[PDB]
């Protein structure tokens, strides 16, 4: 059934599962035409498919060409998400295929479900959690690879860098979602927080700075303060 | 004009025949229903005064044999039976009429209701949904489950309706996932019409038989089956014009006939709003839409 705070630790057991988020699949800029009407221009997007236990990210880049000559693109985007996820599952060896797929937006259930009819023992689940995976294009390395792509492309990342060498999946996921939550509420500050110190660099093969353990605490605390502040400002509390 | 005699009426029971019904008192001298119009299926059903649960009933066609009702005190129900002795049967029937112990099937001559509700229903198809091939008539009751219900326990008592599932391989061609799920024309016309049902009349027949079982016995999975079959049509972009026109007539008389006090369980809000207002065929059910709005605007 639906995933929520009650059954939260299930994400870290040894049943293979993937989150799928489709928020950046179909991305537009909105602009005015010469005659003054509004028109959109699509840019490249990505499917964000992530195993929360291992950190493995299957970034499927959605090239603007996909939309060429199509109607109802926002509807088509859910089906294209589900086509690509299904093909990913198929491309995986049997023992690697997920037992569950958890979609971050309920509107994905029917498309994926239909696309997955060949995998009746793969359970397709919604979630009640308000996960921040939309801010995945706030990670400079992910946004760069997406915006540069000239054809459909799959890119593999570990979204946890090398954290799991030192912390659990549970703690690794809580950091990720805290980082992304801050990037989502206030990207400029969030990114300021991460890069202020020029002496802490991002490894070529990583997404995030190589903070020591103690520096991560200060970062996580700085990200927490960011999020709480933005809340009082939103609501005047 | 045909007759269905009753041996006796030992228990207080409300008897129905088609859309008509009569209260009969414990050991009231009631002995049958006469002047039943030949040429249509019929259903004679029952609801004991003491157990307003379990409505039950027998579908039949008088051209297929001479049938009668006999209360069984072991099993506690009015049973339908066939008399093979033709002579012995006209004798019972003629003598009960002479004594005038039979109600007349009360058909108004202006009234095409029963015809309209059974237009496509054929006894031969009823007996494939309710498999019990030693009898020529068919028993249904409130509690019988359908083959699709059973998949999600006793198959001898199942309603073997045609299974319709919008999220199945049957319904969805590979490579046409999004097309076939948003537009069920493939499933409707190739899989169901041409494939399984062979023609539209067998389709409407089951559709109608499912409605009638929902209405007369409150059989919940028959209701489910009626909604499914409506939805598949309404959710197909390409439907023969003759089917759309007939469907508007079929639903009209079904909505027209439903007890007003029952619209809440027998009518699925989602399906009806989708068919009448969202679906490809929103504009094709003008009579069914006019009558729904003027009678159950709440549901909508």
């Amino acid at each position: 059934g639906a995933m929520n705070s009650s059954n939260y630790a299930e994400l870290f057991n040894n049943d293979i599962k993937l989150f799928v988020d489709d928020t950046n699949v179909y991305r537009v800029t909105v602009h005015k035409t010469f005659e003054g009407n509004v028109a959109t221009k699509a840019i490249n997007g990505c499917i964000f498919t992530l195993n929360p236990k291992t950190g493995h990210l299957f970034l499927k880049i959605i090239h603007t060409s996909v939309w060429a000559g199509q109607k109802r693109l926002s509807q088509l985007a859910k089906w294209k998400t589900a086509e690509e996820v299904s093909a990913l599952v198929r491309s995986l060896p049997k023992e690697e295929q997920p037992k569950q797929i958890i979609v971050t937006r309920k509107a994905m259930l029917d498309p994926l479900e239909v696309h997955m009819l060949d995998f009746p023992n793969i359970a397709i689940r919604p979630t009640e959690l308000r996960l921040p995976f939309s801010a995945a294009m706030s990670i400079d390395k992910l946004s760069d690879v997406v915006m540069k792509a000239t054809e459909p492309q799959m890119v593999l990342f570990n979204i946890y860098d090398d954290w799991l060498d030192r912390i659990s999946s549970y703690t690794a996921f809580s950091r990720l979602t805290l980082l992304l939550r801050a990037l989502k509420t206030n990207e400029e500050s969030a990114k300021m927080i991460l890069l202020s110190d020029p002496t802490i660099t991002i490894k070529s093969y990583h997404l995030w700075p190589s903070f020591t353990d103690e520096q991560w605490i200060t970062i996580e605390s700085q990200m927490r303060d960011l999020i709480l502040t933005e809340y009082g400002r939103k609501y005047n509390v | 004009m045909n007759t269905v005699p009753f041996t006796s009426a030992p228990i207080e029971v409300t008897i129905g025949i088609d859309q008509y019904s009569f209260n009969v008192k414990e050991n009231q001298p009631f002995h049958g229903i006469k002047d039943i119009p030949i040429g249509h299926v019929h259903v004679i059903h029952f609801q004991h005064a003491d157990n307003s649960s379990m409505r039950y009933g027998y579908w039949f066609d008088c051209r297929m044999g001479n049938f009668y009702i006999q209360y069984d005190p072991k099993d506690g129900l009015y049973k339908m039976m066939e008399e093979r002795d033709g002579a012995k049967f006209e004798n019972i029937v003629h003598n009960f009429k002479e004594r005038q112990m039979m109600v007349s099937y009360p058909k108004i001559d202006e009234d095409d209701t029963w015809y309209n509700l059974t237009e496509f229903v054929q006894m031969d198809k009823i007996r494939k949904i309710v498999r019990k091939d030693e009898n020529q008539f068919s028993y249904v009751d409130s509690s019988m489950t359908t083959v699709q219900e059973n998949e999600l326990s006793d198959p001898a008592h199942s309603l073997n309706y045609t299974v319709i599932n919008f999220k199945s391989r049957e319904a969805i061609r590979p490579g046409h996932e999004m097309e076939d799920f948003l537009d069920k024309s493939y499933y409707l016309n190739t899989v169901m019409l041409q494939g399984i049902f062979k023609n539209s009349s067998n389709y409407f027949g089951e559709l109608q038989f499912a409605f009638l079982n929902a209405m007369f016995f409150g059989n919940y999975g028959s209701s489910l089956q009626w909604h499914a079959m409506i939805e598949l049509i309404c959710s197909s972009a390409t439907v023969p014009k003759h089917m759309l026109d007939k469907l508007d007539e079929i639903l009209y008389y079904q909505i027209k006939t439903l007890p007003e006090q029952y619209s809440d369980i027998l009518l699925n809000e989602r399906v009806w709003n989708i068919c009448l207002y969202s679906s490809f065929q929103k504009n094709s059910l003008h009579n069914t839409e006019k009558i729904m709005e003027n009678k159950y605007p709440e549901l909508l």
